[PDB]
């Protein structure tokens, strides 16, 4: 079913395209690196059956790296706050966040 | 997720679905193979590119040569069926039942 | 036809040796730029840490600000369980800006031509 | 050698097209092996800085490695200019 | 065909599935299953007549679209989880479609359709290839990502495929149709056992190879496609008929030949995980498989059907061709339940 | 031719001077006289950023020196 | 974003000089001025019908040496890379297959149009 | 939020297929294809990938002209189906473009789990990463690393293009 | 600002169109030992005008058979894509910086096949037809070959950015390194733009007036004006490619005037191929790519791959 060829004779076959974190071209580093290295020191060898228990605070935060959905939702919430308030005058948006800014280098 | 992607993915499922419906000409149903190819491209890119996975911006290049391999079986077959009977339709195939 | 082949060839060997001349210059004059690259680097390096901060903590002074009234909300929470720094999405920078600044910090680049 | 001689007279005379891709091809094939400046080019990709050098925290125990630029040790790009 | 392209193309089916087999990585187990059927498309039609043209086509038809399911199926994974190793799949999305398109490459029920047509549609050659070594590579996948998938998909179809089996079976003469049937139900029994033990799987597929090889190797040396054609084999050769017949009953699942091991692997395997129920369906339901193999060991061996007066002319010759592993392959679909405990070395 | 045939060749040579010539006066017009920059890459188009927001009036091409650190 | 102007600036030339053509000339169109031409005549058979196309096995062909270009296409950035033996290795077998593939072709008289 | 370009490159998208998945005459079913096929050029050159673009864009060039050939060979009827020739087309065509506005309304103005999640919509700007670094395209670091990193890749490509001429040429044979 | 540079560079390609039209008849002329146009206009400066003044003025038709929005969009495709491609070629700058010009100028050629397929097809007519399908034989017999020459060339180059190629022949033209990919590479785009000897999709003396002989007034005007303007882009690309002019960043006008005159050159060329030779028949053109180019283009890739590594003269800008 899976006879490992590449670990018997060491060979890396394809083992250099299945991570992220495993040196790319230009040591140019993926978007999720630091959050894969972790998830996957985090579970390495302990097994499938315990890895999915006891590292899935890593795989979480991985995740969340990968799709961001909780950051689209905090900023999505915040967004809505200010349009309520914006709507009845409540609260002015600074000049800062208007095109008025001191820009620097 | 991002709206991009479900148009992408609703792609997938209408070229999907156009292949599994068939009509009379074969040749539709080829068309219909490669749009699901063009639609896994697309996904697969953008999906590399976001997370900046650089050594897999080769892998559609690989599926683009595997999709047209299988383009180029799909058409030969469609000569044979067309020199059998004239015809790519779909309905002339039913000697064979099960 | 010898002379025809001769002269082709004679051709062919004067444009080899100019461009491995004119190659091996460019590849000089490559690195020379990439090193300019190199010592600046570090400036640049320092000035947008300091304007990414600046960003996020104008957003955070402003989220503080919009935030006060809704009843269960931390100011300024991570969504992450670890505690080290994560490099700041591209909407959390430019989230409460006008949609100028956001095209140009998304397409600016791509766009250019 | 004379049943290819009279080969290669007939290829001439009949297909110089081939004739001449297949020397093209094989001197392609087996020159970049006999040359002394496919290493200049290895060498050449490998001094091209694409990304910053990052400096090493010195230990007291780096005897070659500079703590300058112009400091003479490190690798030296003299055999480049000469090239 | 030229038969060094002929031995080129065997060897591109077997080196895709071998790809399928050694990879770790998704897309390399994706273009093992693309190379082994651009290979396998020619070998279909290697005796050309429109009947192998129909069946080369809806075969492409059908695998093509498992591998675009497949790829997708990759796709959302690494959507998911920037991964690419094929270990566990991550979103249950993706793997409700992975096992679907590996069920249409297996020909699992619902998907069961293409088997019998395009097993009746090429030659007995090909229909052995089909039969037997195009199973290998989307049974490795599932025994890989096996902890994953969902029981209550898998165990419906593999039901269906046993049900359908024997349903279909029931109604055949030829030959190949009667063979497309019986692989539907052993596929079904070899998936039902999947998400508890894989080595019962690799057990029920290595003993369920060894008979199909017998049996097809046995069709082509009397040279029979249909049930009265094999009818006369008795009035040619007697001892391929009595061998036909003991590995009917193998196939049958009857104590004490081989065929019985894998059911009774399977079974006790089952009831360990606490599911009497499934098994007592499976057995009683493979009782119609064992009815047409009977019915057509009445009509070949057991009895004696008229013949022709032809005949006579083809008493006078032996056969040109003669299969060196056809003896062993008859002795290990039927003398082989002794030795049971060897299925330790599988895992 | 024969030299009658040279009219329309330079007909055709002014209207083919126009596009290179149209396009190199309106980029120094439009960059502050000064051959507009290449961005072919992300480091040069952060030097643009950066030299837009330095500027002081939105404009890249203008250029700050010395004169600037006091 | 001026590459989008640029298409929509040709593409409205090309539509405006398409109504002009069509809207400032007079027009007189009846049946016969409109009829198919066929040099002096009425077609037999339809145009519709199928057409046997004879090169039809070099345009299956084209297909698989059209993927062989983008394979090669990235030779260029290729050639920047450290391990030049590796990947000057790699390119040479990739061109080589493409001309054993039509090599193979050739002699099996596949680049021989139909009859 | 900024200009929507890509949602609108993508429903575009999204039309060419419904284009061509509705099955009407093969000369019009590869017209959509290609569109679709440069509009998807357009979706990933505005995500920063130039050459796989401008790649699937040309290769699908290629393959849709061998269609077209193809088509005119043995596809050909009297009178060819356009998208409201025939009732089957053109109720394939509505359901289709009716049923991608159902899935972008339902998704835009509330947030569903459609089939696999859910999404707010907030255009594609915001999953970008603001990274400021180098003198080179990354992807095309990455696909010219197929020649140094991808020797096996290389090698079972070969091998499959290879075969493909040689199961062609057997496959057409007759006999 | 930037529309103006889009006028500046469309208004003038056009003109350039139409007088090329009046040079074509002239140098045939004198080749043939008569004048060409001579009355309208001093020396026949007016001629181009008065011909399309009457093409816009002419009753356009729509065949009864016709497939009439196929039929309509396919001028507009080619004239429109015509016109795009010019858009990249740095004369020394160009209006668009790309990348990847190169690969963008493949892609839009590629794609302005098309509407010879589709116009023949909407038609409807059996000679519109033949000339379609001969447009995909001659798709099927050079695109390859071209593809393939473009690369090789190009690996001396270091990318795909059209204006890298004036800093790669600072020194010698790149003819002098590659003249064999040159001869191939002009013949290629010799069948590319459907000119003479490979001019075959219009079969003037086989099948009339091939893909556009249904084509009439300004329709028809458009057809041309693009298969002008191709000829011409291409010329400009083959100098730019081949023959790179020195240029002087305070003096782009220099550069300018050099470009010109050798796209002048070679478009000349062209007509004088078209005066002196006879028509390839369609499958000997296939034959003549696909049995003499690409034997020689495969061999010529290998060679232009080893040879900066054999040498150490590998360019820059990975
Ligand atoms: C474990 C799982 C359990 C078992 C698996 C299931 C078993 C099913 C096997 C079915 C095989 C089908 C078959 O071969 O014929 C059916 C055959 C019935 O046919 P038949 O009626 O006898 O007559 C058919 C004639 O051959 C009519 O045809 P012909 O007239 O043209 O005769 C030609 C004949 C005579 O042959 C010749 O003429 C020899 C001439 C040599 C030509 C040189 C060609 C070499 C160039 C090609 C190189 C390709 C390399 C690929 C590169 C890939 C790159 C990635 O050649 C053949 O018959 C076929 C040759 C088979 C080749 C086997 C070599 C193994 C390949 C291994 C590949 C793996 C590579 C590494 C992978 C790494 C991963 C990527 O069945 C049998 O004879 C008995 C069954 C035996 C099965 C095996 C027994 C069980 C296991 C022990
Ligand atoms: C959401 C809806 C999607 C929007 C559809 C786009 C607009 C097309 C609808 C108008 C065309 C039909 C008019 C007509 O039948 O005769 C008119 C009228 C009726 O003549 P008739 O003799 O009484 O009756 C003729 C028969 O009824 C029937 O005669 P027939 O044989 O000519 O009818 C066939 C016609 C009938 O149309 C239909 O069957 C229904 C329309 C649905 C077509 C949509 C299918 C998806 C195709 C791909 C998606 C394209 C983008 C769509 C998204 C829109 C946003 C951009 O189908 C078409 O040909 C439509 C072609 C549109 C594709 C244009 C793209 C060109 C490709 C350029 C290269 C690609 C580059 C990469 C990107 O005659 C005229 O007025 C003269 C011709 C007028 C045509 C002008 C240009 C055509 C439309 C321009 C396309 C827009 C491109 C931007
Ligand atoms: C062997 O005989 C033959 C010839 O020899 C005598 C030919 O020349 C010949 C070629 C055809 C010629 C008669 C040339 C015809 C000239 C064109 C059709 C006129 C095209 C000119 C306009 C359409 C261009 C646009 C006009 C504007 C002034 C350009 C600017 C545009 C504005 C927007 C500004 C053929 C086919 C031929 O068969
Ligand atoms: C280089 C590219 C750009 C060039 C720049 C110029 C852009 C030109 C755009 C193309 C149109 C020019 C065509 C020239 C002729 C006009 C064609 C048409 O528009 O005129 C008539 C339009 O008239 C309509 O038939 C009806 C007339 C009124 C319709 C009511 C519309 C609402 C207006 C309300 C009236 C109140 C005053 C309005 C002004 C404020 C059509 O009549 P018809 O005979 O078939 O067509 C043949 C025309 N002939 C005779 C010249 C040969
Ligand atoms: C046991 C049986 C052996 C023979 C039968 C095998 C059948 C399969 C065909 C060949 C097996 C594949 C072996 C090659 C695997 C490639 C990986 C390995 O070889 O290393 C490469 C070594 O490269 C060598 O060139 C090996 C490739 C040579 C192979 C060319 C022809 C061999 C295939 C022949 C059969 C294929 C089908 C038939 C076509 C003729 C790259 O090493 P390197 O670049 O240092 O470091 C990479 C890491 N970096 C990127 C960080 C720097
Ligand atoms: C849910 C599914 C459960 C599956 C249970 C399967 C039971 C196994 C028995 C299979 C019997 C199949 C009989 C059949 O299909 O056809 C009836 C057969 C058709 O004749 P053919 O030989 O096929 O054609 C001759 C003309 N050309 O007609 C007959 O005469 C049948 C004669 C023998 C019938 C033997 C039945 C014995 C059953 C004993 C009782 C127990 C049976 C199993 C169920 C037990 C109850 C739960
Ligand atoms: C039609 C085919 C579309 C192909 C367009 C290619 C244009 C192009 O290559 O420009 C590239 C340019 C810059 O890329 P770089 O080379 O990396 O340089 C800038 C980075 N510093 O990229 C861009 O500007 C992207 C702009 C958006 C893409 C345009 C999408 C066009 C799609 C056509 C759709 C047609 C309209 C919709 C309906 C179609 C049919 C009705
Ligand atoms: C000024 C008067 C304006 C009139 C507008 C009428 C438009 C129309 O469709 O009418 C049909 C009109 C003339 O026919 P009749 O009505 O019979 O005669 C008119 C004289 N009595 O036909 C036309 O001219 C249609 C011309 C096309 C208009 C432009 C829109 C075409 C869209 C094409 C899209 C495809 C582009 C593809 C290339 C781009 C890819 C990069
Ligand atoms: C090791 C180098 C490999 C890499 C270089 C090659 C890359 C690309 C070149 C090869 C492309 C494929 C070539 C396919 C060969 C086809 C052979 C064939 O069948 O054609 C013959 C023509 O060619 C032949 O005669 C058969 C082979 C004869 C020899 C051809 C060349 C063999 C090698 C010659 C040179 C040897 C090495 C160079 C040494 C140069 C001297 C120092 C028949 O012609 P027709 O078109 O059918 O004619 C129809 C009308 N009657
Ligand atoms: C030290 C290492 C050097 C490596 C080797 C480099 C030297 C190579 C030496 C040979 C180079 C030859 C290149 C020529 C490529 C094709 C030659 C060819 O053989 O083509 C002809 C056909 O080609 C043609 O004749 C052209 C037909 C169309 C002619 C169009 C007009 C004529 C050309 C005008 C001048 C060309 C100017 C090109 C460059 C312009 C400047 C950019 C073959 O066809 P047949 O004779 O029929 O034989 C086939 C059956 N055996």
């Amino acid at each position: 079913p899976f006879f490992d060829v590449q670990k018997r004779l060491g060979l890396d076959l394809d083992r250099w395209m299945t991570i992220q974190s495993a040196e790319q071209p230009h040591k140019i580093p993926g978007r999720c690196h630091a959050f894969e290295k972790e998830w996957i020191e985090c579970a390495h060898g302990i097994g499938g059956i315990r890895a999915e228990k006891e590292c899935k605070i890593e795989f979480d935060d991985f995740v969340e790296c990968l799709l961001r959905q909780k950051t689209m939702k905090r900023l999505s919430a915040i967004k809505r706050q200010r349009d309520k308030l914006i709507k009845e005058g409540k609260y002015t948006p600074p000049p800062h966040h208007l095109g008025k800014e001191d820009p620097r280098p | 997720m991002p709206l991009v992607y479900m148009n992408i993915i609703m792609a997938f499922a209408i070229a999907l679905a156009g292949l599994l419906m068939y009509r009379s000409h074969l040749m539709s149903s080829l068309l219909c193979l490669e749009g699901m190819m063009l639609s896994l491209f697309i996904m697969s890119t953008l999906i590399i590119l976001n997370t900046h996975f650089t050594l897999a911006n080769m892998m559609p290049i690989i599926l683009l040569v595997f999709a047209a391999c299988e383009a180029a079986l799909g058409l030969s077959l469609l000569v044979m069926v067309s020199n059998t009977y004239g015809t790519d339709y779909v309905q002339n195939l039913n000697l064979l039942q099960c | 036809g010898y002379s025809m082949f001769a002269v082709g060839i004679g051709t062919l060997l004067f444009g080899y040796w100019s461009m491995m001349k004119w190659n091996r210059e460019r590849r000089r004059l490559q690195i020379e730029d990439f090193e300019a690259r190199i010592a600046l680097m570090p400036l640049f390096q320092a000035e947008k840490d300091r304007r990414v901060l600046q960003m996020l903590r104008e957003n955070l002074e402003e989220e503080a600000i919009i935030m006060k009234d809704v009843p269960d909300w931390k100011v300024g929470e991570s969504v992450f369980h670890t505690t080290r720094w994560v490099t700041p999405m591209m909407g959390e920078l430019y989230g409460l800006r006008t949609n100028e600044e956001i095209l140009s910090a998304t397409y600016g680049f791509i766009w250019y031509t | 050698a004379g049943r290819i001689a009279s080969f290669l007279k007939n290829a001439w005379a009949k297909e110089p097209v081939l004739v001449a891709s297949f020397a093209i091809g094989g001197l392609a094939i087996i020159l970049p092996s006999l040359s002394p400046y496919t290493n200049y080019a290895i060498r050449i990709n490998r001094a091209t800085p694409y990304n910053y050098p990052v400096p090493l925290r010195d230990d007291g125990n780096m005897p070659d490695v500079p703590s300058h630029p112009q400091d003479p040790q490190g690798p030296s790009l003299e055999w480049l200019k000469n090239l | 065909m030229n038969p060094i392209i002929y031995t080129t193309l065997i060897m591109t089916v077997m080196s895709g599935t071998m790809l399928v087999m050694i990879s770790s990585h998704w897309l390399l187990i994706w273009i093992g299953f693309e190379m082994n059927l651009l290979a396998m498309i020619p070998v279909l039609m290697k005796n050309f007549n429109p009947r192998a043209t129909e069946a080369a086509t809806k075969y492409f038809l059908t695998q093509a679209t498992a591998s675009m399911m497949l790829m997708m199926a990759i796709i959302i994974n690494l959507l998911y989880s920037g991964q690419w190793t094929i270990t566990k799949m991550f979103n249950p999305v993706a793997m409700t479609m992975m096992t679907m398109a590996l069920a249409m490459k297996l020909g699992l029920s619902p998907f069961h359709f293409w088997v019998p047509e395009v097993t009746q549609g090429i030659s007995l050659q090909a229909g052995l290839l089909l039969l037997t070594w195009q199973k290998l590579a989307p049974l490795s996948v599932l025994c890989q990502i096996s902890q994953s998938i969902n029981p209550n998909l898998m165990l419906t179809m593999a039901m269906l495929s046993i049900l359908i089996g024997g349903w279909g079976g029931l109604n055949q003469t030829q030959l190949r149709k009667i063979m497309a049937y019986s692989s539907i139900a052993h596929m079904g029994w070899m998936t039902a056992v999947l998400p508890y033990n894989t080595t019962m799987t690799i057990l029920n597929l290595l003993i369920y190879i060894t008979m199909t090889l017998a049996m097809f190797m046995l069709l082509i040396h009397s040279s029979a496609t249909t049930t009265l054609s094999l009818s006369h084999t008795w009035n040619k050769m007697p001892v391929i008929t009595s061998l036909m017949m003991v590995t009917l009953l193998s196939m049958g699942g009857l104590p004490p030949l081989s065929g019985f091991m894998p059911k009774w692997m399977i079974i006790q395997e089952m009831t360990k995980n606490e599911s009497i129920i499934m098994p007592t369906l499976m057995a009683m339901t493979a009782l119609l498989n064992l009815y047409f193999y009977m019915r057509l060991a009445y009509s070949s061996s057991l009895t004696m059907f008229p013949s022709t007066n032809n005949m006579k002319m083809k008493w006078q010759f032996e056969h040109t061709k003669q299969m060196k592993l056809l003896p062993t392959m008859i002795v290990l679909s039927t003398l082989v339940l002794p030795m049971t405990p060897a299925l330790s070395s599988l895992n | 031719m024969w030299f009658e045939i040279l009219p329309g060749i330079a007909v055709m040579a002014a209207c083919l001077f126009i596009p290179g010539m149209a396009t190199a006066h309106i980029h120094k017009f439009t960059n502050g006289g000064k051959e507009k920059r290449v961005a072919h890459f992300s480091y040069q188009w952060n030097l643009m950023e950066r030299d837009r927001r330095i500027s002081g009036v939105n404009r890249y091409h203008v250029t700050k020196g010395l004169e600037n650190i006091d | 974003m001026n590459i989008m102007l640029t298409l929509l600036t040709n593409v409205t030339l090309a539509s405006l000089l398409v109504l002009i053509a069509f809207w400032l000339p007079q027009l007189n169109a009846y049946s016969e001025k409109t009829s198919p031409y066929e040099c002096g005549f009425d077609p037999m058979g339809s145009a519709r019908l199928p057409f046997s196309m004879k090169f039809f096995l070099v345009a299956i062909t084209f297909l698989l040496f059209d993927l062989e270009i983008a394979l090669l296409l990235p030779l260029p950035w290729a050639s920047q890379t450290n391990n030049l033996k590796t990947m000057l290795t790699m390119a040479l077998f990739l061109l080589i297959l493409l001309a054993a593939s039509l090599a193979y072709e050739w002699t099996q008289k596949g680049l021989e149009w139909a009859e | 939020m900024t200009m929507y370009i890509a949602f609108i490159l993508s429903t575009i998208f999204v039309i060419g297929f419904v284009g061509f998945s509705s099955k009407p005459s093969p000369i019009y079913g590869g017209l959509g294809l290609i569109v679709s096929g440069g509009v998807g050029c357009g979706i990933v050159l505005n995500f920063g990938g130039s050459f796989l673009g401008l790649m699937v864009f040309l290769i699908y060039l290629g393959g849709m002209l061998v269609v077209f050939g193809y088509t005119t060979a043995m596809a050909t009827e009297m009178y060819p189906e356009v998208w409201v020739s025939n009732k089957t087309v053109f109720g394939a065509f509505v359901s289709g473009l009716m049923m991608e506005f159902c899935m972008v309304y339902y998704a835009l103005k509330e947030e569903e789990v459609e089939i696999i999640f859910k999404f707010n919509g907030l255009g594609d700007w915001v999953i970008y990463d603001t990274g400021d670094s180098g003198f080179f395209s990354e992807e095309a670091m990455g696909i010219a690393a197929l020649y140094s990193y991808g020797t096996w890749l290389v090698i079972v490509t070969g091998w499959s293009l290879l075969i493909g001429v040689v199961v062609i040429m057997e496959i057409t044979r007759g006999n | 600002m930037f529309m103006i540079n889009i006028l500046s560079l469309i208004i003038p390609i056009l003109l350039a169109v139409a007088f090329l039209t009046l040079v074509e008849r002239k140098v045939l002329g004198y080749m043939q030992l008569r004048k060409g146009p001579n009355v309208v206009g001093p020396y026949g400066l007016l001629q181009p005008i008065a011909d399309a003044l009457k093409l816009f003025t002419k009753e356009p038709l729509r065949p009864a058979t016709s497939s009439i929005s196929m039929f309509i969009i396919a001028p507009i495709l080619a004239l429109s894509l015509a016109l795009t491609m010019w858009v990249p070629l740095p004369m020394p700058y160009p209006l668009i910086n790309m990348n990847l010009g190169v690969l963008f100028m493949l892609a839009m050629s590629s794609l302005a096949v098309y509407s010879i397929l589709w116009s023949g097809w909407a038609s409807n007519s059996k000679y519109a037809l033949i000339g379609a399908l001969r447009a995909v034989a001659q798709t099927i017999s050079y695109e390859v070959t071209l593809a393939i020459i473009l690369l090789s060339v190009l690996l001396m180059n270091g990318s795909y950015t059209l204006s890298t190629l004036i800093t790669t022949q600072e020194h010698i033209w790149m003819i002098f390194t590659s003249w064999p990919l040159a001869m191939m590479w002009f013949i290629s785009t010799l069948a590319e733009t459907n000119r003479a000897p490979f001019d075959l999709t219009e079969g003037e003396s086989e099948l009339v007036s091939g893909f556009n002989v249904e084509y009439a007034a300004g329709p028809f005007a458009m057809f041309f004006m693009a298969e002008y303007a191709n000829i011409i882009m291409m010329n400009a690309f083959t100098a730019i490619l081949f023959l790179g002019a020195s240029h002087d960043p305070h003096t782009p006008e220099l550069y300018t005037i050099n470009f010109v005159l050798k796209t002048l050159a070679l478009t000349i060329t062209f007509l004088w191929i078209r005066a002196s030779y006879p028509r390839f028949r369609y499958d000997q053109l296939m034959h003549l790519l696909w049995k003499s180019f690409l034997p020689l283009t495969l061999a010529l890739c290998m060679w232009h791959i080893s040879l900066p590594i054999m040498t150490a003269s590998i360019p820059p800008q990975s």
